[PDB]
């Protein structure tokens, strides 16, 4: 019951980033993400009919 | 394993409704979700030549059409009528299977084999040519070969600084017919109010590009630790940029409407604004040889809004990193001169807080910007500016690169305190609408860039904050650190 | 000794000789 | 292109334009020339000349003894003299901490003497190349910020009084020039 | 120590600045991507290990980027034995362990791709072997070149932690996208979540009939999944600004007074990539054994394989959960497979904090090398302030790491937590390097 | 920019024209001068652009030119010397003292003639009315 205790109280003791940089940071990572995924489908979609076609 | 095209066309319409929908939904969520005064923007347009403004003036329906697309797919999705597995893409079958065949391929392999590299490498080989300054690398190398082989007997003029600009290899990429001479001539004529007749525009171009030229020019002077150069290149660009040849008496030949050949005929004294402001505005009138009031009040307005620096408080600061900061008291060529100790010193100290203490410079990124400048004869519209430079007094060299500042306050200049003038003589100071807390006192924090002196005494420096589109009086101070441990 | 622009037309010549072999072995058989 | 004398055995460019560093490179060479001539020797010593020296020493003194005789206007032309010969008949390859001396020594009384007769122009560039020579003294500060402010440019008065200041702050006269320069640029400008 | 001749990229003399370093790496993804797309010209396993490896048979980029990541553990575990006996005093050194990197990482390709050729199921029957050959060796060093490249400085970062994610990423959007149809009985049905719902919104145009159906989605991927990934997404998003801040004031120079972050998650990627490893060997020897012995008490006591999943044995415990129907039948073994996970993340925290370096001892060491010291603590207590954090840090993020893990295999997103998990840690260290270093 | 090919002009035109021969050692001896005074500028400058280079405002190539410049100023004066020792045996412990002291003192003698130059730029810059001694006439 005591390593629970100890990461309460850790956790009390590091730091919640509010909301004013929360934002900036998922926006960040959103637009990082959403750019390598949009990426990635459009490549493996546009070569299937070029697969086919070729082969 | 191998899938099977809609042939029924059934399948890809709402494959392209989902996708339009997606790029349609957030930009048109977006799209619906979506301080220091200026007295000159209107009076520059006032007396700037036409060809200028000529020169000037020659050099959201993706959403509305995406709406359209899309009612017209719902329309023809909503015409349509309509164990083991079957599967089967979305694309159509003419697309892959029909007279069209071929096309997507070749056109595919054209855009991966064409198109891609060779974007890729102009832009790779315009990105690399290009220097972190904001130069071409000739002219940079041609910079740095010219001041390696440079007679320290030569002393340094306007006419020398010109012929190097007239060097330029970026010049020579708009221009490839002209020549070095033709570009140090084109100055020249500038310089001198003079008319090029036919090659305006090419000379309009070459004035309004000499700008960055002259910043990387400045940056390489201060590489080399060489204090003349500078300063002979500071006076270049105020030459440049106010359109007149460099005179002792060029204070008041900077004004809009003079006549050089009568003010120099008649008097000889008269070198600054404050001489000039001594006298009565009649007597001002009939000196300058303007004889016109409606004209009068134009150029007294624009001769009585240039600002004038003056220091206040200037001391050391031994932080992890030394820095020195100024305490400049900005104003006008007709204010009289107040005391020191008016102040009531609350400017003049800085509060001490964590976040204050971590980045002295966020008070000073606080001040508004400059307003434009005043320039009837640049090509372009230009803000104001001002550099500062710090050299050793020991031996007199340039320690670091140039410090350019751009944001303060000119609240002191406005109209609304002109009754503190300076031909009342009447103290002033003494004013029913003097209010000492009325007048704000701008700040400026310079890093040394250098480690202090390990040894200990007195070490003298020196630092100059010089205008760059003015005339106005500036500053030139010395000061001694006195490291004590 | 080896620069990006070197490795990127690497890359790409030897995207393009596979896909022209692979045409070429297409065409082959079509017309033979 | 280019000459050659035969008789006098100097060498002229017989082009009709020419750079000018061909130019101070022609008459470098010329220089030696005419220096190696007269110096028979065929392995010279850096030892300088003593002749040279003595008819230099006689010169000067001979410029010196008007001052004596408070001749002030033929002093400056037997010194100015003394100083050309001085730098003409001195060979090249002579002692340079020999001949940097006797020079400067010659030019503060030459630059004292033109001061004290009424020039202003030639004793500012006279003090002006002695500080960019390589001597740095508070005595040539005072001298050149009075020249200054006799041929009236302010702002030049003042940064060379500063730096003056910077190096000898306990000096009376540079207070005094300081204050000076600062109540002309104040009427000046106001 | 030997002599070699074989080509290699310079780095930059200068640093390159924040946009040609994210034009380089968009071009060298690009590129990556598109050789994975081209299949094969003479032709005629676990998904896990595929995708682990980002790789996929059938196209020139068969191998991956196993022989690299082989070679890297290889001169891991021989920099850990300290036979190398690498000192730092001497970059010569450096150079030889690079360039025997590269002359192991060659010969490592060209030893798997003759296994490959001559195991593989393209067949025995000879130039055609032997370009088929040359073509996946070419890849090889193209991706191989590109990837030293990236590293060089001309990159935002390592490349093997990009490909990753990239392909992580591609997974996810295509799990969600996925344009292709199935006609089975009832009709022809779409693949992915958003694509499907559209579709029965629009066709049926029956709101109660069609949401219902489309919500559910018994067989395939649905918008719920998604709404929980996203939710899980912006979960651990939010617990990344966890981090622990102390005062620490310098001792060598006066006025220099700042702040030494401890995050929550220290070295979050290690212990799943451990547990997840070790779990995916334990499933590949029990089935091979399983395969090659027919029955014998210890095989089925270790594991007994059935409708094919491990069921009535040791290694039917060490099987994830599905969803909360076989999490409700059998309560003792999801409890005792929390217990295991949460204890093997946890260990694997702790061992990997104490052998990477980054023991309290080791940075209380590191802080006296540089003189910092804490604002209102003595100096002789730094070490003992520091073990009474770093190591509960290290435990306790290591449980949250679990506990995330855990529960996106309950809840049924649209990929494995892992993955998810270690897309973004690679984005969140991508973005707070770019900010600590300042630029667009 | 260079008084190196003047040299071998001078040395070609002996050839054929009869010249003295003082004037060959003259001219050896400016070269020479002129390369170490090279020399000199190559080695105090050194810091400051290797400092600029790292600054990133220089470029890259013009490094390379300096650190073949470097050793082709080295090379330049090496085979100075070797021709010094050919026109005159065991003349080269003097040589290098001769050129130290004479780079000096043409130095000093330009930097002293300009002044003649010099002067008359104030004068009009400054717009002065002077007239004869030297003095100001307003």
């Amino acid at each position: 019951v005591e390593f629970v205790r100890e990461g309460t109280q850790f956790l009390a003791k590091c730091k919640k980033p509010d909301l004013k940089e929360y934002t900036k940071i998922v926006k960040a990572v959103g637009i990082g993400f959403i750019a390598v995924g949009i990426i990635g489908y459009a490549i493996k979609l546009i070569h299937i009919p070029i697969r086919y076609v070729i082969v | 394993t191998n899938y099977e095209y809609d042939e029924a066309s059934e399948t890809w319409p709402s494959f392209i409704l989902t996708g339009l929908l997606m790029v349609v939904g957030p930009m048109t969520l977006l799209q619906i979700y979506q301080f220091n005064e200026e007295v000159f923007k209107n009076l520059n347009e006032e007396y700037t030549s036409d060809e200028i403004k000529q020169f000037r003036r020659k050099f959201n329906i993706i959403i509305i059409v995406g709406w359209i697309l899309v009612a017209i797919l719902l329309q023809r999705i909503n015409s349509n009528d309509a164990q083991s597995t079957s599967h089967g893409i979305a694309l159509p079958r003419f697309l892959v299977d029909g007279s069209a065949s071929p096309l997507l391929v070749v056109c595919y392999v054209a855009l991966l084999g064409l198109i891609l590299p060779y974007f890729v490498s102009r832009w790779w080989a315009r990105t690399q040519s290009y220097t972190k300054k904001g130069i071409h690398n000739v002219t940079a190398s041609n910079f740095v070969s010219n001041l390696v082989n440079y007679k320290p007997s030569e002393i340094v003029t306007t006419d020398l600084i010109l012929h190097w600009l007239s060097f330029a290899h970026e010049f020579k990429q708009f221009f490839p017919d002209l020549q070095p001479t033709d570009f140090e001539k084109l100055l020249q004529d500038h310089i001198n109010r003079r008319d090029s007749g036919k090659l305006n525009n090419a000379k309009f171009r070459i004035v309004a590009k000499c700008h960055s030229l002259l910043h990387g020019l400045l940056d390489i002077a201060c590489g080399f630790r060489n204090l003349d150069i500078a300063l002979g290149a500071i006076n270049t660009f105020k030459c440049i940029v106010q359109a007149v040849p460099l005179t002792p008496n060029c204070q008041i030949l900077q004004l809009p409407n003079v006549d050089k050949e009568h003010f120099i005929t008649k008097t000889g004294d008269i070198h600054t604004l404050g001489k000039l402001f001594t006298l009565e505005d009649a007597k001002i009138g009939e000196v300058l040889g303007i004889k016109d009031q409606a004209k009068l009040n134009e150029t007294l307005r624009v001769a009585s809004h240039i600002p004038n620096l003056k220091i206040i408080k200037a001391d050391f600061l031994v932080p992890g990193r030394p820095y020195i900061s100024l305490k400049v008291l900005v104003r006008s060529a007709k204010q009289p001169l107040i005391p020191t100790s008016l102040i009531p010193e609350e400017n003049l100290t800085e509060p001490q807080d964590s976040e204050s203490q971590r980045d002295p410079f966020a008070m000073m990124s606080k001040q508004p910007l400059v307003p434009y400048s005043f320039a009837p004869f640049f090509p372009t519209k230009r803000r104001g500016s001002w550099c500062c430079l710090v050299s050793s007094q020991k031996d007199g060299k340039i320690l670091q690169t140039p410090i350019i500042i751009e944001k303060l306050s000119y609240k002191n200049l406005n109209d609304d305190k002109d009754f503190f003038d300076k031909r009342i003589k009447m103290d002033l100071t003494k004013h029913e609408k003097f209010d000492i807390n009325d007048w704000e006192i701008g700040t400026i924090k310079i890093p040394l860039g250098q480690p202090a002196p390990e040894t200990v005494g007195d070490f003298f420096f020196r630092v100059i904050v010089k205008s760059t589109d003015y005339f106005t009086t500036d500053l030139d101070i010395t000061m001694n650190m006195k490291v004590r441990d | 000794r080896v620069d990006p622009l070197v490795v990127l037309f690497l890359a790409v010549g030897f995207i393009f000789s596979v896909v022209a072999l692979h045409v070429i072995s297409k065409v082959a058989g079509k017309l033979f | 292109t280019l000459e050659y004398n035969a008789n006098s055995k100097l060498i002229t460019a017989s082009d009709a334009v020419v750079a000018l560093s061909t130019e101070t490179n022609i008459d470098q060479i010329n220089v030696l020339t005419t220096s190696l001539i007269g110096e028979t020797n065929p392995n010279f010593t850096p030892q300088p000349n003593e002749a040279l020296s003595k008819m230099i020493k006689g010169l000067f003194e001979s410029g010196m003894k008007n001052l004596q005789q408070k001749k002030l206007n033929e002093a400056l032309k037997n010194v100015s003299l003394a100083i050309e010969m001085a730098q003409r008949k001195r060979a090249p390859w002579e002692a340079f901490a020999i001949q940097l001396p006797e020079l400067h020594f010659m030019l503060r009384s030459k630059i004292d003497l033109c001061l004290i007769l009424g020039k202003h122009l030639e004793a500012l560039q006279d003090l002006d190349f002695l500080l960019g020579t390589g001597l740095i003294q508070p005595d040539v500060f005072v001298r050149k910020a009075d020249c200054l402010l006799k041929l009236r440019q302010w702002e030049e008065a003042r940064a060379t009084c500063e730096r003056g200041l910077a190096l000898a702050p306990e000096d009376m006269k540079l207070r005094a020039l300081l204050i000076e320069t600062a109540r002309n640029l104040a009427e000046y400008n106001g | 120590p030997f002599e070699s001749f074989l080509p290699e990229v310079i780095a930059p003399e200068r640093k390159v600045p924040y946009n040609q370093k994210l034009i380089w790496t968009g071009v060298s993804l690009l590129i990556f991507l598109i050789l994975g797309q081209i299949p094969l010209y003479g032709i005629v396993p676990l998904y896990w290990l595929r995708a682990m490896l980002a790789s996929n048979r059938g196209t020139l980029l068969e191998l991956g980027v196993s022989p690299i990541i082989t070679s890297s553990l290889i001169f891991q575990f021989l920099q850990g034995t300290q036979l190398l006996q690498i000192r730092p005093e001497s970059k010569q050194d450096r150079e030889l362990f690079q360039i025997a990197q590269k002359v192991c990482a060659i010969i490592l390709i060209l030893g798997q791709a003759l296994v490959v050729v001559m195991t593989g199921n393209y067949g025995a029957p000879l130039p055609i072997c032997l370009l088929l050959i040359f073509q996946l060796m070419f890849a090889s060093l193209i991706v191989m070149l590109l990837d030293e490249l990236l590293s060089k400085g001309y990159g935002l970062g390592s490349g093997i932690s990009l490909f990753i994610a990239t392909n992580i990423a591609e997974q996810i959007f295509w799990r969600a996208f996925a344009p292709t149809t199935v006609n089975s009985g009832r009709g022809k049905e779409f693949e992915g979540a958003v694509i499907a719902f559209f579709h029965l919104l629009a066709v049926r145009k029956d709101k109660k009939r069609a949401l219902v159906e489309a919500f559910y989605r018994t067989n395939l991927p649905n918008m719920f999944q998604v709404l929980m990934t996203v939710a899980i997404f912006l979960f651990v998003l939010y617990l990344q600004g966890f981090r622990y801040e102390l005062p620490i004031r310098s001792t060598k120079v006066r006025g220099q007074i700042g702040i030494y972050p401890i995050k929550l998650f220290y070295t979050s990627n290690t212990p799943i990539i451990l547990q997840s490893a070790l779990t995916s060997n334990i499933f590949l020897i029990s089935q091979i054994l399983f395969q090659k012995y027919p029955t014998n008490p210890l095989i089925r006591l270790i594991g007994v394989w059935g409708i094919q999943m491990a069921l009535s044995g040791l290694a039917y415990y060490i099987q994830p959960l599905m969803s909360l129907s076989e999490a409700l039948l059998d309560p003792i073994k999801t409890i005792v497979y929390i217990t295991f996970v949460l204890g093997s993340c946890a260990v694997f925290s702790k061992t990997w904090i104490e052998i990477s370096g980054t023991s309290p001892r080791d940075i209380a060491k590191q802080f006296k090398d540089q003189g910092m010291v804490i604002n209102g603590k003595r100096e002789t207590s730094i070490y003992r302030e520091l073990k009474k954090i770093i190591p509960t840090a290290a435990a306790f993020g290591g449980a949250t790491i679990g506990a995330l893990s855990v529960g996106s295999d309950l809840l049924g997103t649209l990929g494995s937590g892992a993955s998810i998990l270690l897309a973004t840690t690679t984005i969140y260290g991508y973005y707070e390097a770019a900010a600590k270093e300042g630029g667009f | 920019n260079d008084a190196h090919d003047l040299y071998f002009q001078i040395k070609e035109m002996s050839e054929n024209e009869k010249i003295h021969e003082k004037v060959l050692k003259a001219a050896l001896l400016n070269r020479g001068a002129e390369s170490v005074r090279r020399s000199l500028k190559l080695k105090e400058l050194a810091p400051q652009i290797n400092l600029l280079y790292k600054n990133g405002s220089i470029g890259e190539d013009y490094w390379k030119r300096f650190e073949t410049e470097v050793k082709l100023i080295e090379l330049e004066f090496k085979d100075t010397l070797q021709e010094a020792e050919r026109l005159q045996p065991g003349w080269v412990q003097l040589f290098v003292m001769v050129c130290k002291e004479i780079c000096f003192n043409q130095a000093l003698s330009r930097r002293y003639q300009s002044i003649l130059k010099r002067k008359e730029v104030c004068i009009k810059e400054w717009e002065l009315k002077i007239n004869n001694d030297g003095r100001l006439v307003n």
